[PDB]
């Protein structure tokens, strides 16, 4: 529902980049490049923010 | 029955209650006395007025059952049996058990006793028991157990109890080692901090 | 601890038959020379919210001087097999000091009925056998006047078992069928 | 509201609460194997 | 690598992303045991009661598989012992038991 | 005895008898509030 | 084929990857339990039954429920649990009250009271139970 | 743990199955119930 | 049971169906407690007639959409009643309307005299006569209706906002309090309140579309909001939105 | 073992309750088992 904190594999910290992530999407970076930026080298890594959805987005379109 | 005090030495400094205790025994050790056993006094309590169950060591099948200032049962073994037939009729009170663990030494004719209210699973707190044997006579022996004192307590030396009471030439009994308990039970139960 | 249960059988004798029976338990019983006590015993029971109130049995030995009072609890009967011709009862047996009755007044327990029992004490082995002519006590408190209650003596035959294994009732069976002649000691029960 | 005899539920046939035993052989309902009943019949029936 | 001693393993292994799939079979839901459990009112055979405890049937096909088996006494636990055993009081001259 | 109405998100107080229902809001729909006693959650 | 564990359509699986949350589930199950005054005097009703009130009783704690008969949300449920406290009045009242799977051990997430198509009261008491890959 | 194998005591077993009890059904391993001669069953957690 | 336990209370077990002495843990019973059923975890002329009044009765419930407990309420009072056999002369479908106007007022939703009738066949006379003797049958009572008790469904039948209903229920309870309708029917001082709302508010409804939900004439309206008119401010909530101001409200 | 007369019903017997058990619903009603009720007819009409 939510990026996850740490990475499945190797465990580097990856919550931190998905807001970061987002704002590179926006700002044109191709996936890749982006991923490259914020500095996830190891595919595993990469993996967490490429195949990530964020339902708690909608999930807060609902009324408490 | 042979004249008695009891009292509570406060750890002090940072000295934990254990530590304190092994302290203070090797301190008894350093008097020539010499270990003559262990002693063990558990005691229970009921919210009936308030009823108090207690049984040292010492004495190996009294259980004495004290009724505040009224008057104080000695009673064989089976007495706990009874009361825990009468258990669903009786009162229970809530984890109020206290007990003091500790070893004894022997010097001369003097009984010391030293050691740690543990509540519960939580030590806190020390009680300090020296007994007479050859004092039948009490409230006058007072010279005697207060020299003892200073000599190996020094400092929270007990100017005496209430045990002794009016002046009488009434003999000391076991009843009244336990009334001491007694009351140094209920201050290490509400001492709190 | 393990609880104590009582194997009892009562009986009764006229007193003027008393005479023959006392010859005859001496000669069967071991050889000891006869108690001869007298006893003071006053039941307490509590009036808690249950029913049913506990009943303390407290006994004074006023013969006896420095002998200390003895508190007893009995339980209900648990008697089942026809076989066994036996009372069982829970005992719990407790010495106790002199203050025992302000202890038990203040507890809440409160006095009931008392008696005053005199008579002749004898034992075979584990098995005693009371012989007691049970009087009424008059007046608020005292032991100085004392009416009987009736002519006759109650016998009891009484073990107190440690609860392990059992034909403790049949060795009693047989001791009671030889004063059965000369008195019929048979399992009453308390009820009327 | 009680067992009664001759009726469907006779006490004798076995036990009819847990917490109870038969009159017949005394036993509860795990040891009380439950004992027949029967109905005599004013007229011959046949047998389906 | 080796995991455990660190030594390079000989064959080169194939691993990359593939996506998985957790099913809905966990092995919590489907963990259940049955030992001197409740029975029913009238079979008096075993039968689940608060909880998962309801056996398993030994069916024609277990009963088979033991008796080529040829434990008699394993397939007589099984059927009898184990499922309902009883007693009953019979008459020797009349088969009838009363 | 705290309940939260379904739709407008109103706490209110209802006794074993009273029928559930929002005082103001008229919604049939009720919540329990969360309960006082602590769990504790081993961050595993 | 590492250490043989995989073998014939089996999976080895990374402990830490699950500890990192790797496949972790929850597992929603609901309990609707409905109270119906159906019959001249058999009512059945929500509250927390009392050992002596009732004709008869289990060993099972029912401290948990509150003074509706309904466990709160936030409270950890296990077997021998009383979720939902009902009692049918008998013709004293029996205990009706409902339990959980043995088995089951989770944490009461949503307790919701209505009516049913019935108009009856009925409680739907959903519990959260977590699920790390085993 | 819930399954159970009745051992019949044996003075060659006597006190491990002594210590089985003592352990009881809380702790596995353990036992559950005791069956005196008399063939009367005893549960261990109601009894400690 | 336990043979050595005089009066020993045996707990009951879920995990063998037994019940255990506590305190020597006996098992007295195998498997005797059936933890299964104990943890929750040619018809005669009689039996036939209370299944038509049964039939009848749903029928008449689901006509006014009434819940399935108010069915089952009617169908126990039916049943009651039936058996009682005080009411054996009087027609069973009048005894099922009354029963089912009792459950109504029971459940603490009353529906008029009227509204009954106009899914049941019987007359509101007989209806009223047949639930007169269901009480003395029953030697029960029902519980006096107040004008708020119709005001939901006659607001929700006219489709009036829920200001208006909250403004309806407020001035006829208002106006019992203050006496300003002694002796007047609670539907007809509901039914005068629900125009003084309407006429107040913007959904203004007749005299005559109010009567017809409310199943009062408008005369009888009329009378009643001629009664209760001269302190309709009085009457009206404090913080009420007036689209036709109190003052000039219609007079008659 | 087998008289022909026998194969005719002159005595029905009644089943044991274990055979056809009481059973408990919707509190204490006891809903008598399906053999009861036959029983209960044929009571009923052997009587008459
Ligand atoms: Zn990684
Ligand atoms: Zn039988
Ligand atoms: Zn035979
Ligand atoms: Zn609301
Ligand atoms: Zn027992």
């Amino acid at each position: 529902m939510i990026i996850p904190v740490r990475c499945f594999t190797c465990g580097k910290i990856v919550g931190n980049k998905w807001e970061a992530y987002l704002g590179l999407l926006q700002a044109e970076y191709t996936e890749g490049d982006a991923l490259d930026a914020l500095g996830l080298k190891r595919y595993c890594c990469r993996r967490m923010l490429l195949a990530h959805v964020d339902l708690i987005e909608k999930l807060l379109n609902y009324a408490p | 029955m042979g004249v008695t005090c009891v009292s509570q030495m406060p750890v002090a400094e940072g000295k934990s209650v254990q530590q304190t205790v092994e302290l203070l025994t090797r301190k008894l050790e350093m008097l020539g006395a010499e270990k003559q056993g262990t002693f063990c006094v558990d005691c229970e309590t009921y919210h009936t007025k308030l009823m108090y169950v207690m049984h040292n060591s010492e004495y190996p099948l009294s259980c004495f059952a004290l009724f505040e200032n009224g008057p104080c049962l000695i009673a064989d073994t089976n007495f706990d049996v009874l009361m825990v037939k009468l258990k669903g009729f009786f009162q229970s009170a809530k984890a109020s058990k206290i007990e003091t663990r500790g070893t004894r030494y022997q010097y001369c004719d003097f009984l010391v006793k030293v050691g740690t209210v543990t509540m519960g699973p939580s030590a806190r707190g020390i009680s300090v028991e020296v007994e007479y044997g050859p004092c039948v006579v009490a409230s006058d022996c007072w010279s005697l157990l207060l020299e003892f004192l200073q000599s190996f307590l020094g400092s929270h030396t007990p100017g005496a109890p209430a045990v002794f009471g009016n002046r009488h030439d009434a003999v000391y009994g076991p009843a009244d080692t336990m009334v001491q308990y007694m009351e140094l039970f209920n201050k290490i139960r509400k001492q709190q901090q | 601890t393990i609880n104590m249960m009582e194997y009892l059988l009562q009986g009764s004798v006229l007193d003027h038959s008393l005479e023959s029976l006392i010859h005859r338990l001496r000669g069967l019983c071991d050889n000891m020379e006869p108690e001869t006590f007298l006893d003071h015993e006053m039941v307490f029971l509590l009036k808690g919210q249950q029913a049913s109130p506990f009943v303390l049995r407290a006994r004074r030995s006023m013969d006896r001087a420095g002998a200390p009072w003895h508190l007893r609890y009995l339980g209900q009967p648990e008697m089942g097999d026809k076989n066994r011709h036996a009372l069982v009862r829970n005992c719990v047996d407790i010495a106790t000091s002199e203050n025992l009755t302000d202890f038990l007044m203040e507890m809440g327990f409160r006095m009931d009925h008392e008696f005053v029992a005199k008579g002749h004490l004898f034992r075979k082995g584990i098995m005693k056998i009371m012989v007691y002519k049970i009087f009424r006590i008059l007046v608020p408190g005292n032991t100085d006047s004392t009416e009987a209650l009736s002519l006759s003596y109650l016998v009891e035959l009484s073990v107190v078992a440690p609860a392990g294994q059992d034909m403790v009732s049949d060795d009693m069976k047989n001791f009671a069928e030889q004063l059965k002649p000369l008195v019929h000691l048979e399992k009453i029960d308390p009820k009327r | 509201g009680r067992p009664k005899l001759g009726g469907l539920m006779d006490p004798r046939q076995g036990v009819i609460e847990r917490t109870g035993r038969c009159q017949t052989c005394a036993g509860n309902m795990t040891e009380c194997p439950g004992h027949f009943g029967h109905i005599e019949l004013a007229k011959p029936v046949f047998h389906v | 690598y080796n995991g455990f001693t660190g030594r390079k393993i000989t064959s080169q292994i194939f691993i990359g992303p593939t996506y998985y799939q957790r099913l809905k079979h966990m092995v919590d839901d489907k963990i259940h045991s049955r030992a001197r459990g409740p029975i029913q009112i009238l079979n008096r055979q075993p039968m689940e009661g608060r909880s998962r405890d309801g056996g398993l049937r030994f069916g024609e096909m277990e009963r088979d598989c033991q008796i080529a088996h040829g434990a008699a006494q394993f397939l007589r636990e099984r059927l009898f012992e184990a499922s309902d055993p009883y007693q009953v009081h019979v008459c020797n001259l009349c088969g009838i038991m009363a | 005895m705290i309940y939260i109405c379904g739709e407008c998100h109103t706490e209110n107080e209802i006794k074993s008898r009273d029928p559930i229902r929002c005082r103001e809001c008229g919604y049939r729909i009720m919540y329990k509030k969360r309960t006082k006693r602590l769990v504790v959650f081993d961050a595993r | 084929s590492y250490t043989g564990y995989n073998q014939e359509d089996s999976v080895i699986m990374n402990r830490s990857a699950v500890d990192r949350g790797f496949f972790r589930s929850v597992f929603y199950r609901s309990y609707k339990e409905q109270e119906s005054k159906k019959g001249f005097d058999q009512e059945e009703v929500f509250e927390k039954p009392t050992r002596e009130t009732c004709q008869g009783m289990r060993h099972a704690i029912y401290d948990k429920l509150d003074d509706d008969g309904l466990i709160a949300p936030g409270v950890r449920v296990s077997g021998d649990d009383v979720i939902i406290g009902k009692t049918v009045t008998l013709p004293t009242k029996r205990d009706c009250s409902t339990f959980l799977r043995t088995s089951e051990t989770g944490i009461v997430d949503q307790v919701m009271v209505t009516l049913n198509q019935e108009g009856y009261k009925f409680c739907k008491i959903r519990v959260r139970s977590v699920r790390i890959p085993q | 743990a819930n399954m159970t194998f009745a051992e019949i005591v044996t003075p060659f077993n006597i006190d491990r199955l002594q210590e089985l009890v003592r352990r009881g059904n809380s702790q596995y391993p353990g036992a559950k119930y005791i069956i005196r001669d008399n063939g009367d069953r005893i549960d261990l957690r109601f009894h400690p | 049971t336990c043979p050595n336990h005089p009066d020993a209370i045996l707990v009951e077990d879920y995990r063998a169906g037994d019940m255990i002495c506590p305190e020597c843990g006996l098992v007295v019973g195998d498997r005797v407690i059936d933890v299964g059923s104990e943890w929750r975890t040619t018809m005669s002329s009689s039996d036939r007639a209370m299944m038509n009044a049964f039939k009848e009765i749903t029928t008449m419930a689901d006509r006014i959409n009434l819940p399935r407990n108010i069915v089952d309420r009617t169908n126990n009072l039916f049943k009651q009643v039936y058996e009682q056999k005080s009411l054996k002369g009087r027609a069973n479908d009048a005894i099922a309307s009354a029963c089912l106007y009792i459950a109504c007022r029971q459940e603490g939703v009353p529906r008029t005299f009227k509204e009954i009738c106009a899914v049941s066949r019987i007359s509101k006379k007989e209806i009223g006569r047949c639930f007169k003797l269901i009480l003395k049958a029953l030697e029960t009572s029902v519980d006096l209706i107040t004008t708020g008790d119709f005001m939901s469904r006659f607001c929700s039948n006219l489709c009036l906002p829920k200001q208006v209903q909250m403004a309806a229920t407020h001035i006829a309870r208002k106006a019992v309090e203050l006496d300003l309708v002694p002796g007047r029917s609670p539907i007809s001082v509901a039914a005068a309140a629900i125009y003084m709302a309407s006429q107040a508010s913007a959904e203004k409804r007749t005299q005559k579309e109010i009567g017809d939900i409310a199943g009062v004439a408008d005369v009888t309206i009329r009378q009643s909001y001629r009664l209760i008119y001269p302190r309709a401010p009085d009457l009206f909530p404090t913080d009420f939105k007036f689209d036709t101001p109190v003052d000039k409200l219609p007079q008659l | 073992y087998a008289r022909p007369e026998w194969m005719i019903v002159t005595v029905l017997p009644v089943p044991p309750l274990s055979v056809r058990p009481a059973v408990v619903m919707q509190g204490s009603a006891r809903n008598q088992d399906d053999l009861t009720h036959k029983l209960a007819d044929i009571v009923k009409i052997n009587n008459q």
